[PDB]
């Protein structure tokens, strides 16, 4: 049960190491994504000059 | 009749009038690549956060 219990937990860290640095590509893409959302809201109202 | 009638302009005005007119909001705090000069400042603003 020791070996199962340990050889198990290696794979699930492993695992949450693969979901980790996915969640990394998105929480950064989207970290970038507000920026945008300035970026239309600044143009526009470049846009918007009378 | 009860009539009025207005001042009816017709205007010799000049290109430096123009000119200036254009500045201000074109140069102004206001200018509208001033409103970049902003933009600039908070891309600044917001690459730093």
């Amino acid at each position: 049960r020791l070996e199962y219990e340990i050889k198990t937990l290696e794979q699930v860290k492993e695992s949450t190491s693969r979901a980790q640095e996915m969640t990394q590509n998105s929480m950064k893409a989207l970290q970038d994504m507000v920026k945008l959302l300035e970026d239309f809201k600044v143009k526009v109202t470049q846009a918007a000059s009378d | 009749s009860d009539v009025n009638i207005t001042s009816k302009p017709i205007e010799g005005k000049g290109i430096f009038s123009k000119l200036k007119a254009t500045l201000q909001e074109m140069t102004g705090k206001d200018g509208s690549i001033t409103k970049y000069d902003e933009s600039l400042t908070n891309d600044i603003k917001s690459l730093n956060t």
